[PDB]
RNA sequence: AGGGGAUCGAAGAUGAUCAGAUACCGUCGUAGUCUUAACCAUAAACUAUGCCGACUAGGGAUCGGGUGGUGUUUUUUUAAUGACCCACUCGGCACCUUACGAGAAAUCAAAGUCUUUGGGUUCUGGGGGGAGUAUGGUCGCAAGGCUGAAACUUAAAGGAAUUG
């Protein structure tokens, strides 16, 4: 895929794993 | 289409380069005397030849061409070619010479008449 | 070229090349003997002055300042020293 | 200039340089590191017995069709599972 | 050195000037050409016609040096330097090849047109620039006639002249071929003017 | 029979010029094999590598055979040659024409001590072709050549006995190391040192002395 | 690769160049970059003019012309029968016809 | 900025040989880049030298034959002990016959011949031939 | 170059350009070696009496040939005031 | 966060087209686009070419400054100017031709003066992926930035050119 789309896929994913962790932290 | 080929081209050129104090504008008499002076395997093919020698002859009727060359022609070439006036236009008729080439001139060391005129911008 | 003198060079082309590229390097401006009329009192004047230079007989003008040579006035003599 | 220092008090920034510049490489990034000695289920060493569990018809990658009979191994030192290659026409059938 | 007979005469000066031989490019110059004296207003360059005239012996004495005069080759692809070339061939031997080169003739043993020859003599470097490019083949020097704005790579002696010109080409070209005759002992006489014409190097739209 | 068609073919074949000295001192141009033929009967050919390469085409693929042939005898001389051709057998024979044309002299010398008969290069020196820079480096006696199996060979025939040899690019491009090699021993004679300082009276070329046993 | 030593346009010392709209796309291009071409035309036609002048009044009159500067991006130029394609060599060219 | 009048001295030199010219004009001209070519001059590389006092630092005009092919600088000024100048000789000359690896010793600059010679050893300035 | 005893080896030494002393290689096709013939007492050439000047590949291509041959040409006294040393 | 808010317009709503079309096309349209005071510190932020310095080929044009010329024109025929022309020069933005040279080539007056390897100096890379990911720090209101692995996997990825 094009290298900005899966740029903002890795960013959307990093936004939702430091939110799943703040559940913990 | 009614393009002729370079068999036929070659062989009216060569023709027209070894037997011009002959052959004319007929196509008749040129075909009659090409199966005379060539060894052609077919009519129809002498006959295309007889035809483009008609065509090139009525060419050089009116002209040169480019490509041919025979001795008659040749040799008026010559002829213009040792032309000459009498009177050699270098020679002097009255010379003009800007300031700078009368300096040269002087800086040679030579006797020579000038009409010198200023050269302006 | 391939071969050529840089000790002699010709005057034309030292005169032709900038003042610190020559063969040595040195300056293209000069003095003036400068008259007023009036006062003789001659003044020395820079070609490249950069001040409004006045006599000190008394304060006419001499020459006004450029972005080169002086401009010297209209009624003025000078000569190259 | 070429980049490099090259003036004769400039070693110590060819030195440090250098050694950044080697932990670019891999063959000294798995030396340093002990990646043999913490990982690679030897110990870096060049051979290991273990205890066999079971018996493994591994298909092969392409382009081959082919059952390559290897076997599933527990190591006695590390207890670590590993897949072994056993290398003949037959040879499994020493391997019970 | 030379017994000063062959100095710049009054004769050949008129010739020259007639011409306008000494009438070179406008204010473009090729730094390779000290030829010139005094610029003239109009932007207009004149030429040293002495050091034209120098070369111009000097030319000659290299082809008089040519055995074989046949091993001589004079080209001119202008129209306004056929003709010279041709009469130079006639009274010399100096094989012309006046109109087209034909790629490969210096190079390309084979071929109908190919000449060996051990001096190739220009018109002008531009328009023949084939066969100068082709004589660094093959180890040949190169006479030529340039004006000042001419190139002068891959040119041995240059002979300095309005190749704009009509009247200067074939000037050049019959001076040449005198000087030539002279040292080869035709021209007994180095001072009688041979009394071929100038102007029959000449180009005609006829 | 040959019936040459060149000035340096027709004195060759009268026989004014024995040796090619004459021809690489006045840096004329060889355009008959026959005259190396001629003048080095003793040069053996060596053929290094047959690479096919292809041509793609509307109907698939269009072959024809590269060969790169090395010619020389062990003193002095070598030639290069490489030709591309539709069979085997044509490419190796052109290419042993184009390599007897392009032969060219080595000098020779010492890596010290003139004692007799040079064994090695006088001189460092480089060549580059490609990406492939082959450097020659003079060796005292007994060192041999070091170097590949193909600049071996090519040095061989050109009669160095011992050499050593620095390299650096893709040397598995033999057409590209060969002529790396190749410049740089012909280089040898470009170098100029000082035993070479010594002015010379510029000879008079055979084109010139022997003008009318040439063309006509 | 590279195809072209002025990269697609005209900067050489700017940086920004301030860009302008295509008239058929309304594309943003850089003015540098556009293609720019002056489309001047009489008003009419020269077919029309012979009954302009002759239903017209004010005889000699002028009959005035219509200015505008048109500014196409590359592809609406491409497809508009414009500075269409070009071999490798005489991409260099710089001249119009 | 300028660091080394010496190697921008024998880079002119080296590019005015590549060009085939006969003479080259050096700037700032120092005491060493004169014993330089004193020690070229003496064994035969570039011919007569002329220095023009400016008031400044100098320059020199250097006559050019063609027997030189390159000469250049090693910079740094390495210091070189005695075989340390045969190991140098190896590395950066053509051949053991001619050559001259050219360094500053206590005892003046001069060749390393020379300097074998006088048993001495110094810096390495750069190399001729 | 020589061996021990005289002997000497280096088969073809080879010939230098007359502007620049560089050798000039077997393979370059771009030298040119100009015999400029003498004359003696009366205006006429003398057969077989050149003076001779190799110039190279490198200095025939810059385009400085003529330059050279000049110089060449007045230090060997067959020419005059045509070149000059101060440019 | 205030102001301002015409235009265009991430979102969104709609009309079509389409097998579908929550896309391209069309019509509306919030945020934004503007501004003030702060934040963010990223980009194909590109000449994809670090800065300083020297040398090495020709050609002409152009921007700025300066010198010279009985030069042209305008003024008050005239002066000084100013604007032009010619020649020259310093410093720039660039350009044309060639390759002595360089380069894998495309191409390059620098990407040259480099196996004949050293003018001075800073930064970065070491097969491809995983990965600019995980983790830890630090900055940031946040968005995110800076720093930055490993396991594991793989024989090819890739550059420039060539004929199809
Ligand atoms: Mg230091
Ligand atoms: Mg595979
Ligand atoms: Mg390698
Ligand atoms: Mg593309
Ligand atoms: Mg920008
Ligand atoms: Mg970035
Ligand atoms: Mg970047
Ligand atoms: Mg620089
Ligand atoms: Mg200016
Ligand atoms: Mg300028
Ligand atoms: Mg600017
Ligand atoms: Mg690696
Ligand atoms: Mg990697
Ligand atoms: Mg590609």
């Amino acid at each position: 895929m094009r290298a900005k789309w899966r740029k903002k896929r890795t960013r959307r994913l990093k936004r939702k794993r430091r939110k799943v962790r703040a559940r913990s932290k | 289409g009614r393009v002729r080929t370079k068999t036929v081209k070659r062989a009216s050129k060569a023709l027209i380069e070894r037997y011009y104090p002959k052959l004319t504008l007929d196509f008749q008499t040129n075909k009659r005397l090409c199966d005379e002076i060539a060894t052609i395997q077919s009519k129809r093919l002498r006959n295309k030849i007889a035809g483009y020698t008609t065509h090139l002859m009525k060419r050089i009727q009116k002209g040169p061409v480019r490509g041919i060359s025979f001795k008659l022609q040749e040799e008026e070439r010559e002829r213009k070619d040792q032309y000459v006036p009498e009177v050699s236009a270098l020679d002097l008729s009255r010379l003009n010479v800007d300031n700078q080439t009368s300096d040269l001139v002087k800086s040679l060391g030579l006797k020579l008449p000038l009409s010198v005129i200023n050269v302006s911008a | 070229v391939l071969v050529q003198d840089l000790l002699h060079p010709t005057a034309a082309s030292e005169a032709r090349k900038h003042k610190l590229k020559t063969l040595v390097q040195g300056p293209r401006s000069y003095f003036l003997d400068v008259k007023c009329p009036g006062c003789l009192n001659i003044t020395t004047v820079f070609s490249h002055a950069q001040t409004a230079v006045t006599c000190e007989s008394c304060s006419t003008i001499l020459c006004t300042p450029t972005g080169g040579k002086a401009k010297l006035s209209e009624g003025t003599s000078f000569r190259r020293k | 200039g070429k980049g490099k220092p090259r003036g004769l008090n400039s070693a110590r920034k060819l030195r440090v340089h250098r050694r950044n510049n080697r932990w670019a490489e891999n063959n000294y990034k798995k030396r340093l590191l002990g990646t043999a000695f913490k990982s690679s289920p030897f110990g870096g060493s060049s051979h290991a017995k273990g205890i066999v569990l079971e018996k493994l018809g591994i298909e092969s990658k392409q382009p081959n069709s082919a059952i390559r009979k290897c076997v599933r191994v527990q190591l006695i030192k590390n207890g670590k599972k590993v897949t072994a290659f056993v290398p003949n026409d037959g040879c499994l059938n020493f391997v019970d | 050195s030379l017994p000063a007979t062959f100095d710049l005469t009054p004769e050949d000066a008129q010739l020259l000037l007639a011409a306008n031989t000494h009438l070179g490019a406008r204010n473009v110059q090729v730094h390779q050409e000290p030829y010139v004296f005094n610029a003239r207003p109009d932007g207009v360059h004149v030429i040293n016609v002495g050091k034209t005239w120098e070369k111009l012996v000097l030319a000659a004495r290299i082809i008089a040096a040519i055995p074989n005069p046949e091993d001589v080759v004079a080209i001119s692809s202008r129209t306004f330097g056929q003709r010279a070339v041709l009469k130079f061939a006639a009274h010399t031997g100096a094989t012309p090849i006046a109109g087209r080169f034909t790629p490969g003739s210096f190079t390309n043993y084979i071929t109908r047109s190919f000449k060996e020859p051990r001096l190739v003599i220009v018109t002008d470097p531009r328009s023949d620039a084939q066969a100068i490019k082709e004589a660094s083949y093959v180890n040949i020097p190169v006479i030529a006639l340039t004006d000042l704005d001419s190139p002068s790579e891959f040119v041995d002696v240059a002979i300095p002249c309005n190749n704009r010109g009509k009247h200067s080409i074939g000037l050049i070209w019959y001076l040449l071929a005198r000087e030539v005759l002279r040292l080869r002992g035709a021209l007994v006489d180095r001072t009688q003017p041979w009394s071929i014409m100038p102007d029959l190097y000449f180009y005609r739209d006829p | 029979g040959w019936v040459p068609v060149t000035k340096l073919g027709r004195l060759v074949k009268a026989g004014k010029i024995t040796t090619i000295e004459e021809i690489f001192l006045h840096s004329l141009p060889v355009k008959e094999f026959q005259i190396i033929d001629t003048l080095l009967p003793g040069l053996q050919d060596e053929v290094m590598n047959i690479k096919p390469v292809q041509k793609q085409t509307r109907a698939g693929q269009r072959t024809r055979f590269k060969a790169v042939v090395v010619v020389g005898d062990s003193n002095g001389h070598v030639g290069l040659g490489i030709k591309t051709a539709k069979e085997v057998a044509g490419a190796i024979r052109a290419g042993i024409i184009i390599a007897k044309l392009s032969v060219i002299p080595i000098r020779r010398g010492y890596w010290g001590t003139n004692l007799g008969q040079p064994h090695s290069l006088a001189t460092k020196t480089t060549g580059k072709c490609g990406s492939v820079t082959v450097r020659l480096i003079p060796a005292p006696r007994g060192s041999g050549i070091v170097a590949s199996p193909a600049v071996k060979k090519l040095l061989q025939l050109a009669g160095v006995e011992d050499v050593y040899t620095q390299s650096n690019g893709k040397t598995r491009t033999l057409e590209n190391t060969l002529k790396a090699a190749f410049v740089a021993i012909g280089n040898t004679y470009g170098f100029l040192t000082p035993n070479l300082w010594a002015e010379q009276p510029l000879p008079v070329s055979p084109l010139d002395i022997y003008s009318d046993e040439a063309s006509a | 690769p590279k195809k072209r030593a002025s990269n697609g346009r005209n900067k050489k010392g700017r940086g920004h160049v301030k860009p302008v709209r295509c008239v058929n796309c309304s594309k943003s291009i850089p003015k540098d970059k556009a293609i720019k071409r002056m489309a001047i035309r009489n008003i009419v036609e020269a077919a029309a003019v012979r009954d302009l002048s002759e239903a017209s009044v004010y005889p000699e009159y002028a009959l005035p012309k219509t200015y505008n500067k048109l500014h196409y991006c590359v592809s609406c130029a491409i497809h508009a029968r414009i500075v269409r394609v070009r071999s490798r060599e005489d991409r260099k060219n710089r001249a119009p016809p | 900025t300028r660091s080394s009048v010496l190697a921008d001295a024998l880079n002119a030199i080296n590019n005015a040989e590549k060009t085939g010219k006969r003479q080259v004009l050096i700037r700032p001209s120092s005491k060493v880049i004169i014993k330089f070519l004193q020690v070229m001059q003496k064994h035969g590389y570039i011919g007569e030298f002329e220095y023009i006092d400016d008031h400044r630092s100098g320059k020199i005009v250097v006559q050019l034959n063609g027997r030189l092919n390159k000469c250049g600088v090693i910079s740094p000024r390495f210091n070189v002990k005695i075989g340390d100048i045969e190991k140098w000789t190896a590395n950066l000359l053509p051949a053991r016959q001619f050559g001259y690896v050219i360094l500053t010793t206590s005892a003046g600059i001069m060749d390393h011949e020379e300097a074998r010679r006088k048993h001495v050893s110094g810096k390495i300035l750069g190399f001729v031939y | 170059m020589e061996n021990d005893k005289g002997q000497l080896v280096e088969l073809y030494v080879p010939r230098k350009c007359s502007a620049t002393n560089r050798i000039i290689k077997a393979d370059d096709h771009a030298s040119v070696q100009i015999n400029v013939a003498k004359v003696d007492e009366e205006g006429r050439a003398i057969p077989g009496e050149y003076v001779t000047y190799a110039l190279s590949g490198y200095v025939r291509s810059r385009g400085e040939s003529d330059d050279s041959l000049n110089r060449l040409a007045q230090n060997d006294g067959l020419l005059k005031n045509v070149w000059s040393y101060s440019r």
